[PDB]
RNA sequence: AUCGGACCCUAUCGCGAGCCGUUUUAGAGCUAGAAAUAGCAAGUUAAAAUAAGGCUAGUCCGUUAUCAACUUGAAAAAGUGGCACCGAGUCGGUGCU
DNA sequence: TCGCGATAGGGTCCGAT
DNA sequence: GACACGTGCCTGGAGACTAGGGAGTAATCCCCTTGGCGGTTAAAACGCGGGGGACAGCGCGTACGTGCGTTTAAGCGGTGCTAGAGCTGTCTACGACCAATTGAGCGGCCTCGGCACCGGATTCTCAGGCCTGGC
DNA sequence: CCAGGCCTGAGAATCCGGTGCCGAGGCCGCTCAATTGGTCGTAGACAGCTCTAGCACCGCTTAAACGCACGTACGCGCTGTCCCCCGCGTTTTAACCGCCAAGGGGATTACTCCCTAGTCTCCAGGCACGTGTCAGA
C-alpha cells in the first residue's frame, strides 16, 4: 500500500484524497501528501510523547485531554503553535 | 480558602456553570434571533465548553492587570481595560 | 613562575598559586563520569576543611577501663574457684544463678531467688540483712559457724569493690589515726570493721528519717506529699531512690519543701548533707582498701575454723584482694601486646601468685622506662640521667666556658649567678658511681632496687645500702656517655682559650666532629605534638604533593606557611623543604629551588587594616582561604624587597613602604581586590569514615522498637534494654526490594547506614550483610561505599554534604562582596559613621543579598520569613547594632549543620535535613583530596 | 473519518506503557484535523502566490517553515525529507 | 435570564481564572462580556444554520464560527 | 490586474467635486483585494461546510453578514438583493 | 448593453470578478449571481468609503483624495473600524 | 506640556516616518544577511516595513498608555509594555 | 554593522513614543521598545525570507512583506495582496 | 633562627588504681477497687555487663592515627584528568589538541 | 576521679653555630 | 510633476450552444430533541462580622522634561554598473483520468476490566524537642 | 557545640484494600475507499536573454542627534484613613437526574431539472502611455 511504500503509519491515501477534495490546488505532486503525513506524524508524536509523559507523572496511565492540555501548554513552542487552541475539558495551566 | 479552591479548580477540568440554566440561557439568546432552532446537547455543551474558555482568558488578564496597577485583586476597570487592549471589545 | 601561599589552621588550611605578578593562575581540569560538563576551569586557591584530629585521650581512658573491668572479673573469677570447693557441697546451681540473676525468669534456667532459690529464705535474708552490710557485721562479729554462701557472697562484695591503695602498707584505723574522721563516726573498739557498722549506721539515719519525713509531709502537706513521692520524675524521694536523680537536686528540691513546712532536724541534717544518702556514695571512693584487708582477715579468723579450705587458701585470698599490679610493669600480655613490654620468666599463665615467680620486675620495669627518648646527636645511644655525675661536670664546664675545686666540689650550690650544682655528690661522699646513678633513677621498687645494688652491695656499709634506697633520682639528660667522652678533658683544661662545649662539637679538628658525621605517615606520626596538628600537617603535605602535581612536577618559586597560635611551624617547613627538595648539587647541598617563608600574622592584619581587608570569621569559610593569597603576596611581596628579610626600627617600621601616605600601589592592590572579588574558592571538606564509639555510652530502658542495639547477643533489645549508635560510611544500596502486600521485588538505589558495628561483618561479607537485610539482586561491583562529608550539588549550585544516611550538612558558602565586608567593620567599629550614613543602602543591600541567597539555596520559608519581618521592625534601631545582628545573621547559610540563632532576641532553631531522596538525584561527586580533581556520576544507572 | 487507530499504533510507538481516553481521541482527532487544514491552506496560498498551480513538496515544505516554529520542525522536514526519500526509496 | 449563570458560577469561573477578591460589580460587567460574546457568536452560528437551512444548531457549526470568530477550541467533532 | 477606472467611476458618482492620488488608487486596491479574499475565502469553507459545491450567491450573503457588523451588513444585504434583481430582470 | 454590470445597473466587472473566484479555485463550479452580489458588496463598500473619504476631504481643504484620507475616514467610523481595526494603511497617519 | 501638546500636533498632522530611513535600511539589510545571505532587497518593501513597524509602535505605545492611565500614572514603565504584550498575546 | 537598533535614534523613538500619547518617556522605556522591534523585525524578516526562498528568487519584493504581514496577522495595504 | 643547663609554667603520651552512674533481674507490697479507684506500706541493697565481641585465648586486644576512584597491589607506593591568553557571582570565553 | 613514669613545649635567664 | 483625458489596439468579457450532474424537491422513517414530571439535593442565596483591602495626601528623591550647547551622518544628489527579475520558448515528468482490484477499515456490538472511589491506615518526615559518661 | 537518632508530637503526605461500573477493546459482518496498471498533455523546469532597478559610492549640508545642566514636577513609600467583599452560618431553589411521548425535522433516497462548465465566436472596454494643466510645498 501506498503507506507501506513509504512504511509510515500515516494514512497517506488519506490525506491525497483531502487534499485533492478540499481543492486547495488544482494539482498535487505525488510527493506532497506523503511528506504532509510525515509532518503531521512528527507533531502528533511530539504530543503523545508529552501527553504520555505527562500521564505517567500523573499516575494514570490513560491519557484523559488533561495530560494533552498541561503538556501543549507548558511546552512554550507547542504553546506559541497552538496558541489560539482551546483543549476541551482541558482546564487552565497550573500558573499561580 | 481562596488558595485552596484556586488550585481546586485549576486542577480540576470539569466545566464550572451547570449546564441547564445555560442551555435555557442559549436558547433564549436564540429566541432573540430565529424562533423554532433547535439545540443539540453536544452543541450546548460546545457553546458553554467554549464560554468557559473565553471567560478564563479573560480572567487571565484580569489578574494580570492587578500587578501592574500595584493593585490587589480586582475591578471592573481591570476587566474593561483588558478587553481595550485585545481590542475584542468594540 | 608560579609560588604558593599556605595558611594552615586547626581545620582549614588554605592554599594559593600566585604568578610573578601577584596573580593568581586559573586552569581548566577534566571532569570525568558521564555527565554534561566534561572540563571546567577553577582558579588555583582554595582550602582544605576537616573534621579535627581528636585527641587519644579518650581511647586511653576506655582502655585503662576495660583492662580494670577484665581484672576485676579476673579476681571475681579467682575467688570463685577458690571457694568452688565446698561450693559444690552446697550446691553448684547456686553460682550459675548468680550468673542467670540478669536474665529474666521466662529466660531463667533456674529461680528467681539467686542466695537460695525460694520465697521464704530470701525474704528472711533480706529482712534480718537489708543490705550485704548488715550480713558484712554479723560475720564479722559473731563467730557461729555461717552458711557458706553468706561468706561467699561478703568476701566478693568486699573484693568486686575493694577500695584503693593510695597509702601504702597496712593500718588499723581507730577513731596516724586522723585520717578517717568525717566518715566513720562510729565507735572502733565495738567491732575491727567500722566500715560496716558507718554504714549501718547511715542506713538507721536514712530509716528514721524516712520515717519522719513521710509523717510531718502526711501532716503539713499530705497534697505535697503524694504529688512528690508518686512521681520520680519531679527528682524528689521517689526521683531520688528509682530515677536518675542526682541527692544534689534532690536536696535543691527539698529545700523548699523544708522550710515551707515547719522539721528542723530534717532541714539542719540536710545542711549537712547526711540525712537521706544511698550506701553508695560518689565520694566514698575515698574508701582505703587496707581495711577491707583488715575486715577481711577477722572475717576469715571468726570463720576459718569450721571450713578447711578456708584456712588452706586464706592466704591466697590475701594476696587476691590485696594484690596490685605494679605501675612500671604495665600490661601482662604474654608478648601479643603492641604496648606491652612484660618479660615473663614462666610461661604459664600469669595468677595472683606466680607473678612474684613469673615476672621479672626488674627487666620489665627497665624495659618500661627505657621506652623515655635517646640521645638526640645520635638516636641509637641511650640518654643519661639527670644526675649523672659525668652529666653534672657537664653541664658546670659548659657553664664555666667563659671563666671551682673549693667551691662546686664542696658546696651544693655556687653563687658569684649561676645554674649548676653538685650537690648530689656531696650527699654521697666513676663507671660504678653512673651504674649506680643509673640504677637509681631507672628502677623505683625499693625491693627491686635493693636488688638491683645487692651485685656492689659488699662495698660499703649496710646503712649506706638504706641511704641508698631512702634517696631516688628522676628524670633524663640529653646525651649518653660516648658521646660525651676526650671533650670532658679539654673543658677541664682547655690552655689559654676555654673553648665551648658546642665548639667542640663544630670543631673539626679532633676526630669527634668525625664520629658526628655519622617515610613520610611513619615519621610524622613519630613527632612530638597533638594529634590534630599530626592531621593537619600530613593534609597540607599531600595538599602540596597535589599542588604540584598539578604543576606536573614544575617546582614553584617561594612557598609561604602560616599557622596562628613556634617550632611545630618549623617542624613544617623542614618537612616540606625535606620532602619538596630531592635534588642536591655536588657540594651534596640541598637547593631551595622553591623559597620557603615563614610568617607573622600580626603584620598580614596590619597590612589588612592598612588596606581595608579586614576579616571576619562569621563570614563564611572562604575569607580564611583568601588568607592564603594574602600569606603569599604580602610574604612574596616582602622576599623581593628586602632579600635580608627572606635570608631571615627598620624591622618595627618594615610598613613604611607598604603605603604611599617589587612592588606596586596599583597593579597588585587592584589584583588583590580582584581576588576578594572572584566568588569560587576552592574550599573541600574532607570525607573518611568515623572512627569512634558504637554508640552513645548511655543505656536505655525497654520498649518495643527495632531502633535498639542489644548490649548483648542473647539479651533481647525490646526486653533487656540496651544502642543509639553513630554511623560510619553508608552503602549505596541498588537492589531490588519487597514492596506492598505483594512484596513485589521493585528497585530501590538508596542509602543504607553502616555503623562502625556493621563494619566487620559487612566487609568479612557485604553479600551476606545485604542479603540479611532483605535486599536481593546484590550487585557487587555496584556496591558503593559512601564516606561520611562527601559533597553533592543541586541545580541552582546548592549542595547536599553526605551526613548521615538519612540526614544532610550544608555545603553551599555564599561568596560576599569585599564593599559588603568593608563596610561591616566599619560599622562593627569620624569617617566611619559618615560612611554608615552613606552605607545604610548598602546595608540594605547585603541583607538583601543574604536574604535571596537564602531563598535560592537553602529554602526555609519559615525563618526567613521571621527574620525578615524582624528586620523590617528593627530596622529603625541603630546601625552598628543591627550590623552585629547581621553578623548573627551570616550563619544561616553557613557551611555544615544548621544552627539556631537570636536575630537581637527571637531565636531560630536549626532547620535539618531529614531526608536523602533529592541526592538520589544530584550528582554524587568523588573529589581527590586537594578538590582540584573531580568525578560527578548520577546514582541512576 | 477518524484517524483513532493510526493515532494509538503511534502512541504505542512513542508510549506503550500508557493509555487514551475516548475525550482525548477525539481532541487530538480535531487537532490532526485543525493542523492540517492551517498548513494545506499555507500550501495553497504560496501555490498561488508563485503562480504555482501544483502542489509539490518544497513549497508544502516552505509552509512548514514558516508555520511550524519548532526547531526540530526542520527535523520534521527532515523526517518528511526522509519520508520524500523513503517515497523515493519507494 | 442571564441570571441562569449565577454569581457563584461566575465566582468558579474567577477563582478558575486566579482572581484573588470578586468585586460585586464583577459578576455584572462579567455578565455583559460574556453576553456580548455569546450574542456574537451563536448570531454567526445560526447563520450558519440558516444557510444550511436545518433549524436545529450542530456542533460542527459552532466550532466552525469559533474558528472565523478567529478563537478556536477543539475535540467536538471538529 | 486593478479595480482602477470602477475607483473613479464610482468616486465620481459619488463624489464629482473630488480627485483621487495614485497611493490612494493603491490603497483602495488592496483594500478591495483584502475584502474580495476575504468574502471568497469565508464563502468557500461555508460552501464546504455545506457539503455542495456551487456557490450560490446566498452563501455570498451569509459570508458577508458574518463579516461586516449589522446595519451595515443590511446595507450590503440591499445592495446585493438590489444588484441580483436587476441582474434576473436583465 | 454588453457589460452584465451595466445591464443590473452595476459598476464592477462582474466578468472579471467571476474569473477572479475562478483562479481562486474556491470550487469547480460557481453560480452566475454570485458574481453579481460581490460586485454589489464591493461597490457598496468602496462608496461608502469613498463618501467618507470626501468628507473628510472637505474637512481637510483638499479636493483630491490623498491616501491618508482614507485611514482618516476609517479610524473615524467604528463600524469600519472593527472590520479593519487590525489593517495597517500605508501613510495613514496616527489616530486623530 | 505647553510644547509637549505642541510635539503631539505636529505628531498627528503629518505623515512623516519618525526614523530616519538609513538606521532602518542598514539594519534590515543586517537582519536578513543574518538568515541567509546573497540576498536583495526590495527599497519600497523596505519602506513598506517602515510604515508597519511604525505603526506597530504605535498600537503597543497606546497600549501602555491605557496600562498607565489605569495605573495613575503619567509615567509609563516597560513593565506596562510587557504586559500589553502579554495580553496581546505577542510573543 | 552592530548595535543598529541602537543606531534607531533615541530621539526617532521618542517621535514614536509621543505620537503614541505617552505623557513620559524614559530610557528604560526605549531600550525596551528597542527589544520589543528587534523581536518583531526578526519573526517579520524570518518570515519574509522564508517566502522569498520560496519564490526561487535571490531578491525580496514587496508583495512578499505584504504575504508574510499577513502571515504575522497585520495584513497591509497599498501594494495589493 | 639554633644549643646545653637552670628556674617557673603547660600540654601530650603511656601505665597502674579506684567510685559513681546507667539497664535488666532478685528485695513476696498490702488491702479494699474483680477493673480503672484510692489510701496505706515499704523505698538504702544485691548479682552481671559497662562498647557487639575477635583470636593471637593473653589476668590480650577491639573508639589514636591513615582513608576520593581505578589499575599496578597484600601492603607499601606509583600513575591515572593539558598548555597559553582574555574576563569573573561560585566560574565564563578563544586557539593547538 | 587518685597515683606513677616518660616526652614535648612556652618564657626568662647563664654560657655559643 | 501628478492626474485626468485623449488614443489606439487586443484579449478578456460577453452572447449563444450544449450536455450534465449538483442541487432542489418531495417522500419516508426514526431519532434526538423538547417538554413535562417527579423526586431528590447540593448548590444558591441572604445575611454578618471582620479583616484585609482600598484609598488619598504629603513629602521626598529622583528621573525625565526642558533648555542650551555641541556633533554628526541622513538626505540629496550626483554617478555608473550589473544582478537577477522577469519574459519568452522548448522539453518533458507527472498527475489526473480511466478502469480494475482488493480487502481493509468502520460502526455496531457486548463484555470485562481498568481505573475510580474511597475510608482507613501508613509511611516517613520533619522541624523542632531531646539528649547525648563522668567523679 | 553539635549534630545524629529517634522520637515525639503531629501530622504531611502516601498508599492502598476493597469494591464497582462504564468505556476499552475486541469480534461481527460488510464495501467503499485505498491501491495499482496504463495513457496524455500538461505545469513547470529550465535555459536564453535582457534589461531594468538594486547595488555601489561617497560627500556637502545641517537639522536632527548627542550630551549635559538644571528644575520641576512625577513615582511611590509611608502613613493615615475608611469599608467593602470573603468566609461562613443558615435557609431556599431550582440543579440534578431518570423516564417516556413525539414528532419535526434530520437523514436518506429516488425524481427531476435547470444552471453552470466547457466550447465557439463575437468585439469592444480597458490596457498603458502621452499630454496639458493645475494643485501643491
Amino acid at each position: 500500500t501506498r503507506s507501506s511504500r513509504a512504511g509510515l503509519q500515516f494514512p497517506v491515501g488519506r490525506v491525497h484524497r483531502l487534499l485533492r477534495k478540499g481543492n486547495y490546488s488544482e494539482r498535487v505532486g505525488a510527493g506532497a501528501p506523503v511528506y504532509l503525513a510525515a509532518v503531521l506524524e512528527y507533531l502528533t508524536a511530539e504530543i503523545l510523547e508529552l501527553a504520555g509523559n505527562a500521564a505517567r507523572d500523573n499516575k494514570k496511565t490513560r491519557i484523559i485531554p488533561r495530560h494533552l492540555q498541561l503538556a501543549i501548554r507548558n511546552d512554550e513552542e507547542l504553546n506559541k503553535l497552538l496558541g489560539r487552541v482551546t483543549i476541551a475539558q482541558g482546564g487552565v495551566l497550573p500558573n499561580i | 480558602v481562596a488558595l485552596r479552591e484556586i488550585r481546586r479548580y485549576q486542577k480540576s477540568t470539569e466545566l464550572l456553570i451547570r449546564k441547564l440554566p445555560f442551555q435555557r440561557l442559549v436558547r433564549e439568546i436564540a429566541q432573540d434571533f430565529k424562533t423554532d432552532l433547535r439545540f443539540q446537547s453536544s452543541a450546548v455543551m460546545a457553546l458553554q465548553e467554549a464560554c468557559e474558555a473565553y471567560l478564563v482568558g479573560l480572567f487571565e488578564d484580569t489578574n494580570l492587570c492587578a500587578i501592574h496597577a500595584k493593585r490587589v485583586t480586582i475591578m471592573p476597570k481591570d476587566i474593561q481595560l483588558a478587553r481595550r487592549i485585545r481590542g475584542e471589545r468594540a | 613562575k608560579y609560588s604558593i601561599g599556605l595558611d594552615i589552621g586547626t581545620n582549614s588550611v588554605g592554599w594559593a598559586v600566585i604568578t610573578d605578578e601577584y596573580k593568581v593562575p586559573s586552569k581548566k581540569f577534566k571532569v570525568l563520569g558521564n555527565t554534561d560538563r566534561h572540563s571546567i576551569k577553577k582558579n588555583l586557591i582554595g582550602a582544605l576543611l576537616f573534621d579535627s584530629g581528636e585527641t587519644a585521650e579518650a581511647t586511653r581512658l576506655k582502655r585503662t577501663a576495660r583492662r580494670r573491668y577484665t581484672r576485676r572479673k579476673n579476681r571475681i573469677c579467682y575467688l570463685q574457684e577458690i571457694f568452688s570447693n565446698e561450693m559444690a557441697k552446697v550446691d553448684d546451681s547456686f553460682f550459675h544463678r548468680l550468673e542467670e540473676s540478669f536474665l529474666v525468669e521466662e529466660d531463667k534456667k533456674h529461680e528467681r531467688h539467686p542466695i537460695f532459690g525460694n520465697i521464704v529464705d530470701e525474704v528472711a535474708y533480706h529482712e534480718k540483712y537489708p543490705t550485704i552490710y548488715h550480713l558484712r557485721k554479723k560475720l564479722v562479729d559473731s563467730t557461729d559457724k555461717a552458711d557458706l554462701r553468706l561468706i561467699y557472697l561478703a568476701l566478693a562484695h568486699m573484693i568486686k569493690f575493694r577500695g584503693h591503695f593510695l597509702i601504702e602498707g597496712d593500718l588499723n584505723p581507730d577513731n596516724d589515726a586522723i585520717l578517717l574522721s568525717d566518715i566513720l563516726r562510729v565507735n572502733t573498739e565495738i567491732t575491727k570493721a567500722p566500715l560496716s557498722a558507718s554504714m549501718i549506721k547511715r542506713y538507721d539515719e536514712h530509716h528514721q528519717d524516712l520515717t519522719l519525713l513521710k509523717a510531718l509531709v502526711r501532716q503539713q502537706l499530705p497534697e505535697k506529699y503524694k504529688e512528690i513521692f508518686f512521681d520520680q520524675s519531679k527528682n524528689g524521694y521517689a526521683g531520688y531512690i528509682d530515677g536518675g536523680a542526682s541527692q544534689e537536686e534532690f536536696y535543691k528540691f527539698i529545700k523548699p519543701i523544708l522550710e515551707k513546712m515547719d522539721t528542723e532536724e530534717l532541714l539542719v541534717k540536710l545542711n549537712r548533707e547526711d540525712l537521706l544518702r544511698k550506701q553508695r556514695t560518689f565520694d566514698n571512693g575515698s574508701i582505703p582498701h587496707q581495711i577491707h584487708l583488715g575486715e577481711l582477715h577477722a572475717i576469715l579468723r571468726r570463720q576459718e575454723d569450721f571450713y578447711p579450705f578456708l584456712k588452706d587458701n586464706r592466704e591466697k585470698i590475701e594476696k587476691i584482694l590485696t594484690f596490685r599490679i605494679p605501675y612500671y610493669v604495665g600490661p601482662l600480655a604474654r608478648g601479643n601486646s603492641r604496648f606491652a613490654w612484660m618479660t615473663r620468666k614462666s610461661e604459664e599463665t600469669i595468677t595472683p601468685w606466680n607473678f612474684e615467680e613469673v615476672v621479672d620486675k626488674g627487666a620489665s620495669a627497665q624495659s618500661f622506662i627505657e621506652r623515655t627518648n635517646f640521645d638526640k646527636n645520635l638516636p641509637n645511644e641511650k640518654v643519661l640521667p639527670k644526675h649523672s655525675l659525668l652529666y653534672e661536670y657537664f653541664t658546670v664546664y659548659n657553664e664555666l666556658t667563659k671563666v671551682v675545686d673549693l667551691l662546686f666540689k664542696t658546696n651544693r650550690k655556687v653563687t658569684v649567678r649561676f645554674n649548676a650544682s653538685l650537690g648530689t655528690y656531696h650527699d654521697l661522699l666513676e663507671d660504678i658511681l653512673e651504674d649506680i646513678v643509673l640504677t637509681l633513677t631507672l628502677f623505683e621498687d625499693r625491693e627491686m632496687i635493693e636488688e638491683r645494688l645487692k651485685t656492689y652491695a659488699h662495698l660499703f656499709d649496710d646503712k649506706v645500702m638504706k641511704q641508698l634506697k631512702r634517696r631516688r633520682y628522676t628524670g633524663w639528660g640529653r646525651l649518653s656517655r660516648k658521646l660525651i667522652n676526650t671533650i670532658l678533658d679539654f673543658l677541664k683544661s682547655d690552655g689559654f682559650a676555654n673553648r665551648n662545649f658546642m665548639q667542640l662539637i663544630h670543631d673539626d679538628s679532633l676526630t669527634f666532629k668525625e664520629d658526628i658525621q655519622k617515610s613520610l605517615h611513619e615519621h610524622i606520626a613519630n613527632l612530638a605534638g597533638s594529634p590534630a596538628i599530626k592531621k593537619g600537617i600530613l593534609q597540607t603535605v599531600k595538599v602540596v604533593d597535589e599542588l604540584v602535581k598539578v604543576m606536573g612536577r614544575h617546582k614553584p618559586e617561594n612557598i609561604v606557611i602560616e599557622m596562628a597560635r613556634r617550632q611545630i611551624t618549623k617542624h613544617v617547613a623542614q618537612i616540606l623543604d625535606s620532602r619538596m627538595n630531592t635534588k642536591y648539587d655536588e657540594n651534596d647541598k640541598l637547593i631551595r629551588e622553591v623559597k620557603v617563608i615563614t610568617l607573622k600574622s600580626k603584620l598580614v592584619s596590619d597590612f589588612r587594616k592598612d588596606f581595608q581587608f579586614y576579616k571576619v570569621r562569621e563570614i563564611n569559610n572562604y575569607h580564611h582561604a583568601h588568607d592564603a593569597y594574602l600569606n603569599a603576596v604580602v610574604g612574596t611581596a616582602l622576599i623581593k624587597k628586602y632579600p635580608k628579610l627572606e635570608s631571615e626600627f627598620f624591622y618595627s617600621n618594615i610598613m613604611n613602604f607598604f603605603k604611599t601616605e617589587v612592588w606596586d600601589k596599583g597593579r597588585d592592590f587592584a589584583t588583590v581586590r580582584k581576588v576578594l572579588s572572584m566568588p569560587q574558592v576552592n574550599i573541600v571538606k574532607k570525607t573518611e569514615v568515623q572512627t569512634g564509639g558504637f554508640s552513645k555510652e548511655s543505656i536505655l530502658p525497654k520498649r518495643n522498637s527495632d531502633k535498639l542495639i542489644a548490649r548483648k547477643k542473647d539479651w533481647d533489645p525490646k526486653k533487656y534494654g540496651g544502642d543509639s549508635p553513630t554511623v560510619a560510611y553508608s552503602v549505596l544500596v541498588v537492589a531490588k526490594v519487597e514492596k506492598g502486600k505483594s512484596k513485589k521485588l521493585k528497585s530501590v538505589k538508596e542509602l543504607l547506614g553502616i555503623t562502625i558495628m556493621e563494619r566487620s561483618s559487612f566487609e568479612k561479607n557485604p553479600i551476606d550483610f545485604l542479603e540479611a537485610k532483605g535486599y536481593k539482586e546484590v550487585k557487587k561491583d555496584l556496591i558503593i561505599k559512601l564516606p561520611k562529608y562527601s559533597l553533592f550539588e543541586l541545580e541552582n549550585g546548592r549542595k547536599r554534604m553526605l551526613a548521615s544516611a538519612g540526614e544532610l550538612q550544608k555545603g553551599n558558602e555564599l561568596a560576599l562582596p569585599s564593599k559588603y565586608v568593608n563596610f561591616l567593620y566599619l560599622a562593627s567599629h569620624e569617617q566611619k559613621q559618615l560612611f554608615v550614613e552613606q552605607h545604610k543602602h548598602y546595608l540594605d543591600e547585603i541583607i538583601e543579598q543574604i536574604s535571596e541567597f537564602s531563598k535560592r539555596v537553602i529554602l526555609a520559608d519559615a525563618n526567613l520569613d521571621k527574620v525578615l519581618s524582624a528586620y523590617n521592625k528593627h530596622r529603625d534601631k541603630p546601625i552598628r547594632e543591627q550590623a552585629e545582628n547581621i553578623i548573627h545573621l551570616f550563619t544561616l547559610t553557613n557551611l555544615g549543620a544548621p544552627a539556631a540563632f537570636k536575630y537581637f532576641d527571637t531565636t531560630i532553631d536549626r532547620k535539618r535535613y531529614t531526608s536523602t531522596k533529592e541526592v538520589l538525584d544530584a550528582t554524587l561527586i568523588h573529589q581527590s583530596i586537594t578538590g582540584l580533581y573531580e568525578t560527578r556520576i548520577d546514582l541512576s544507572q | 473519518e477518524s484517524y483513532s487507530i493510526y493515532v494509538y499504533k503511534v502512541l504505542k510507538q512513542v508510549h506503550p506503557d500508557t493509555g487514551i481516553s475516548s475525550k482525548a481521541m477525539g481532541i487530538m482527532n480535531s487537532f490532526v484535523n485543525d493542523i492540517f487544514e492551517r498548513i494545506a491552506g499555507e500550501a495553497s496560498r504560496l501555490a498561488h502566490y508563485n503562480k504555482r498551480s501544483t502542489i509539490t513538496s518544497r513549497e508544502i515544505q516552505t509552509a512548514v517553515r514558516l508555520l511550524l516554529p519548532g526547531e526540530l520542525a526542520k527535523h520534521a522536514v527532515s523526517e518528511g525529507t526522509k519520508a520524500v526519500t523513503k517515497y523515493t526509496s519507494a | 435570564n442571564i441570571q441562569g449563570i449565577t454569581k457563584p458560577a461566575i465566582r468558579r469561573l474567577a477563582r478558575r481564572g486566579g482572581v484573588k477578591r470578586i468585586s460585586g460589580l464583577i459578576y455584572e460587567e462579567t455578565r455583559g462580556v460574556l453576553k456580548v460574546f455569546l450574542e456574537n457568536v451563536i448570531r454567526d452560528a445560526v447563520t450558519y444554520t440558516e444557510h444550511a437551512k436545518r433549524k436545529t444548531v450542530t456542533a460542527m457549526d459552532v466550532v466552525y464560527a469559533l474558528k472565523r470568530q478567529g478563537r478556536t477550541l477543539y475535540g467536538f467533532g471538529g
